């Protein structure tokens, strides 16, 4: 009767259809690329107490020596890097690029816009559905660590039907005191207090006794496609970074608390194999602009 | 780095004339350099020591 | 880039006749023409700036199927370096050069029933700055003579008195009209004032500004053909000779 | 409920998208720089008993040499300037000037039209509306300094609202006799002559006795980014020049008393903020303006 | 019966006492010429396409030439100066800057620091008292031209006193109709549109008719002795920067709408003599904050 | 009513005042330079097989050779690293030091000891409190990611005021089940899953019907001006060691799970901006802890 | 200038022998100290700064006409390098030397009867680093010395334990313990290298860093000035 399901994977808004040719992602390659420059060579400009390392990166990235009193903040490739990070993350981004310049800041490198040529992990927890009996209660809390809390207010045991979805790989469930869990149509096991599933082997079902509540954690782990350069940490900073900079305030868009949920929402969804691709640009793009700002700081408490 | 010191009286007493004009090379540089350049090349070529 | 460097009528008609309409189109989705958008200029504000997104534009915008679509995107070309995005365009238009597409009975299209003021609005006019406008007239002016509507043309000019004030001034089937103009049509070029690397406020600005430092580069570039320095290795049918004409006219 | 609200706010019109690049903004900032040297000519006329420094001086601005026979009017700069002023008022004024043209004046002298190096405090009082009840009257006057005449005639005191909207960053309230004035949903302060308020924190409630009538007089300070060649007296006295010159004269336009009150309209509407970017332009060529036609009448 | 005044003229709140002696003051007027210097190296810098004449002018104000990736703001003499500042507007703000440091910074420049060189006119017009009788209504409205508007209900010949004050040189009265005023025990001369009057002579009284509005506007001049660098534009947007900035948001002060305003309530308040000569030197140092500030421009929108 | 706050929140100790010159924050840049060093040499050593690289790193570091017989302590530069680390968590620490220690191992490596040229964010959730009606219960668990948890046993509907502070930039607010929840003085919304929300903006209400519980998740992100050398993997382990060594057993303070809940929480005191530069210091100092304490342990 | 760049405690009481009791006053009114306020620092937050005035920032600051008001002077003096404003101290004490106000029973002033605790509680001892505590600790030993409450000094340094740790090693009436001291109490001095010319957050820092940029301008052209003013006039 009741469902619940998970909040982050609820109306996954559309993502972008620009900037995902070849030349595109050979520009955000390569602004990643550069922007690491620019972090490691202030780095040793602070060791060697003089500014022309940076001087010599900054020029690289912005075609341009700096004045004293204009603020330093990225030139044209900043410019660009933005307003693209906007596009690719909704459809209703104005996407005003042109493909000049795209074509001028891809050449400053040579690198390749290789999207698929490793792997990364990403561990937030799948909820499709969670469909339960009429006299029990569910709720579930959490994206990284799900903890579903199920209360049997009902005369017998009820059976609660759990829906992984299938894109995760590896679903480890852990409970408070030991259950009873086991695939459609297959007998009970005895009591455990852990089980690693197969989201794919199909819905589960979950054996509610009478009395205390019964509360389940939950821990998923997906593995997709992304560049050699990815870096799972810079990537969340760079999507924080870009939400207080108010660069995601689009109509009609979806809020997520990291890029995590982000990904695997949108991974969840109908041609979600096209959309995982563009949402893995965003994310070395969003890697490129958090090592470009904090390089470049420009907003004062 | 840092000045080295005077003799007593002159820290006491001394006095010195300077002019803090620095400049600009700007008078010279903007021009039609199309010309000028030839002959400015070969006089760069001949400043460092030739093997 | 290279239609934005044209200067003279000259140079400007010799390449509308080497280019195919395929440059014209963009095969690129773009956006919806006008829509009111914020956009991100970090180097002057830290409020997203609020502009508005318009068919002249350095970027793929979604275009109506129908012979307006296809009249405009070449407008825009001409007068923006890119043009829209108009799908499934038969084989034989796309080879065809964007001069015969503007003066030519011989390809399909049907232009005769065409509004010059509606056009105009389409693609802002208000917006347009002096030298754009002046090439505007000369995408109107071909569309009027091999229309016949050389009437439509006139008073769409009397409409507008500063129009007909910088409207160019030549005959679309007669040479020696195109060799006496003496207007420039130069969006792009080297300039005279100093140009920095400094990001502008409006979309239409900021495109512009990437053409003008683009060309610059093109300028220096080994691409770049300069007549005083390599004339002999250049081809007779490219080099520049006094007697150089167009097909017909 | 009756609304009232400040008479120069209404119906922006939309400003010139035109001679806002890199190379036009260097064009006003060398019209600026040529036209001080051409007033600052004539003093330097009156040391000697020559007109050399006057002619030098037209030559560099003009392009041109004085002639005894003909009015000094300024040349191919003049015709330049004072088009790039229309265009910049209105969206349907005209694009007469050639860019090449604007590229070759831009080259006389060598500034750089940096326009966002400096600002400036415009003293222009927004007052979005201020809402009353049935049997209040509210009268708003004046632009530089409001004054907000109320009266009420009911049998109970009144709460009138006061939205200065969001762009204002200070705005100071002086009435003629004590008053009580709190942010929403916070208790009433009590009867002071003088109130500071930030108007991004929130709508004001005045409570109105049942008596003589009460006025608030109100000032507001904005801060918006300007050249460092801006000078707000020369600004304002060009504008008063364009206005009665006619070249603001142009179908479906509002026209307004000061620069004051054209930058804050301006700013105060649905996107303002692009269109602050080509008024401040504006005010600059507006400064050449009055510079240049001083020195050259007609 | 009924009294009314003029608003800025209520409460005048107390000047700071410190930082008034001869170093300080020195100190200010160094700090308004190297302000100046700056301002005009700024547009030399612009005109000439280099850093030079900007960096001298830095050098000399802030003793630190101008540093990249790193906001360019006046170093030790912006802080002196801005500080000083506050604690002369009210004896609430406190002391901050040490001794050592002013006289450092005061043997910068060869100013004169004299405050006694010249004069200047300010225009507020101070409505002390209006007395009015039982059946009259009075409205003061304004601080650089006073609307005072008067309504005669019932019986005839109200009689007003005005009280201008002892410290206004001369006041102007224009009426919106011709209207009689004498001193006391004077006879009425015959209406007139316009009156000058010296506030020194005494309470004014003014016949007020039944029925048809009578509203007059005064102008007023003052004159305060101030140094030869005065500028009152310089003065005034150094005043607006000051209150949008915060240098003026202290507990139990008074805000004014004007330079003008604060310098002529201080005046009228007693020992008002002194005030004054507190006022001006903060007149100087905004005249410095002001110059410094369009230099250096840290607050972005 | 009942009032429910942060635990992390409660009673921020008073920090350290000691060690903030530029003097002090150059030996701290100097030490996490240092024991970067010390790890890198270590890894050389074992992959070189020879002892000649640790050598010279750990005679910069301690100014004296390692010896087989003795323990490798770190020198003078760890006594100290450990008594700066003291003096910062809490104003009571001694705070024995000198200055004379302090320059002298300022000048073995020549790095700014600037503090402000870069940025961290933190994601602490600072909920400072959830105001609650009668028959209305509720409990918030987590700092990380903050649980709130509310259920009415009333007939009625019942409003729930949230603050979040004026110091976090974004909070993104997640429900079990879609609700409404909209600001002060304005109209509430279809009930939806996610909210983006500025705690700036002033107290928010969240209507809770009658029914089951509604447990609503809050995630919020602060950005802190760091020196480029931070390191947040690195300071979070410095932090859990020297609470594990007893650098922070001082008598009348608070604990903290991570560093990160230790910065917002003097954060948000009543002048916490004078916290979070003393905290900020002490944060690379951990960091530097943590590198040579895992080279050099004891 | 002069009282923070000493570095040593026979530097520090030979200084105190030759220094009036002017030196240590001020006659500049000042600000009443322990008061909330918010202070400009425009290097750093737009936002303004706040922090709280106290004994030992460096500024004169409004003191009573009792014992304990010319004590404080004397002691922010010596770790501050700015004593505060006592009303009409009288010519016969200023033209005492610190030291016999310290240690001498000429000066007619009941030194008895105070209170370690109280003092060190006005003088925010809590905020005061290493050389600034021991400086202290210095004038209290000799006060306690000369009116024989060494009991007393020792209960006070019982009592805080930080301070016991940091203690100074000499008897007053020792000459011994005097020369053998090896403690270092130098705020100021010239430093290799250099330090930029940057503001700081607190008062204290702020006003401190001011005296240790200005110590080397001071170190050069301190003679000639002093000397126009001391020739031709008889000392204190």
């Amino acid at each position: 009767a009741n469902r619940a399901t998970s909040a982050f994977l609820d109306n996954p808004h559309p993502v972008g259809v620009n900037y995902v040719d070849e030349g595109s992602r050979q520009f955000v390659a390569v602004a990643e690329l550069l922007a690491s420059k620019l972090i490691d060579s202030s780095r040793e400009s602070d060791e060697s107490n003089s500014d022309v390392p940076f001087v010599q990166a900054y020029s690289k990235f912005a075609d341009d020596n700096p004045r004293h009193l204009r603020v330093k903040t990225g030139g044209k490739m900043a410019n660009a890097l933005t307003n693209v990070i906007r596009s690719y993350y909704s459809i209703n981004a104005p996407a005003i690029v042109p493909q000049v310049e795209i074509d001028r800041l891809a050449s400053k490198a040579t690198v390749s816009g290789d999207m698929y040529n490793s792997y990364a992990i990403f561990n937030s927890v799948p909820i499709v559905e969670v469909l339960s009996p009429a006299r029990t209660t569910v709720s579930i809390v959490g994206s990284d660590r799900a903890d579903v809390t199920m209360l049997n207010t009902g005369a017998g045991a009820a059976n609660i039907t759990f829906n992984f979805g299938q894109i995760a790989e590896t679903v480890i469930l852990k409970g408070s005191v030991p259950f009873q869990l086991a695939r459609l149509n297959q007998p009970m096991p005895a009591a455990r207090f852990t089980y690693k599933l197969r989201p794919l082997d199909g819905p589960f079902i979950v054996v509610l006794p009478v009395g205390n509540p019964l509360v389940i954690s939950a821990t998923a782990a997906t593995r997709i496609q992304v560049p050699l350069a990815f870096n799972k940490a810079l990537v969340e900073s760079g999507f924080q970074t870009a939400m207080n900079d108010g660069l995601f305030d689009i109509q009609n868009v979806n809020y997520y608390s990291s890029f995590d949920e982000f990904i695997i929402s949108q991974y969840h969804a109908q041609d979600g194999i096209n959309r995982v691709s563009t949402c893995v640009i965003l994310g070395l793009a969003l890697q490129a602009y958090d090592q470009m700002r904090r390089a470049l700081p420009v907003r004062r408490v | 780095y840092r000045p080295r010191r005077f003799k007593e009286i002159e820290h006491t007493h001394g006095y010195v004339y300077r002019e803090l004009n620095q400049g600009s090379l700007l008078p010279l540089v903007d021009a039609n350099l199309k010309e000028s350049s030839s002959y400015y090349f070969k006089k760069l070529m001949s400043s460092i020591s030739n093997v | 880039m290279d239609v934005l460097s044209k200067g003279s009528l000259k140079e400007l008609l010799a390449h509308l006749e080497k280019t195919p309409l395929e440059e014209a189109i963009s095969y690129r989705i773009g956006t919806v023409p006008y829509q009111n958008v914020l956009i991100s200029r970090n180097e002057y504000y830290n409020q997203l700036y609020p502009d508005t997104t318009s068919l002249i534009d350095g970027v793929s915008r979604e275009g109506q199927r129908n012979v307006n679509g296809l009249i405009m995107s070449i407008i825009s070309y001409v007068v923006s370096g890119s043009g829209h995005y108009i799908p499934n365009i038969g084989f034989m238009l796309l080879r065809r050069s964007i001069l015969d597409i503007l003066t030519k009975h011989d390809t399909g299209l049907v232009t005769n029933n065409l509004n010059y003021g509606i056009i105009a609005r389409n693609l802002t006019v208000s917006k347009m700055n002096c030298e754009q406008r002046k090439r505007m007239l000369i995408c109107f002016k071909l569309l009027a003579y091999k229309d016949g509507n050389q009437n439509d043309y006139e008073i769409y000019l009397n409409q507008n008195i500063p129009l007909k004030q910088i409207a160019p001034n030549f005959i679309p089937g007669d040479m020696r009209t195109v060799i006496h103009n003496q207007d420039q049509l130069a969006i792009v070029g080297i300039p005279a004032y100093r140009l920095t690397q400094s990001t502008e406020l409006s979309i239409r600005d900021d495109n512009a500004k990437s053409y003008k430092l683009g060309y610059v580069d093109w300028y220096n570039s080994n691409s770049f053909l300069r007549e005083r320095s390599e004339f002999n290795l250049i081809r007779l049918k490219d080099r520049d000779t006094k007697y150089g004409k167009l097909n017909g006219w």
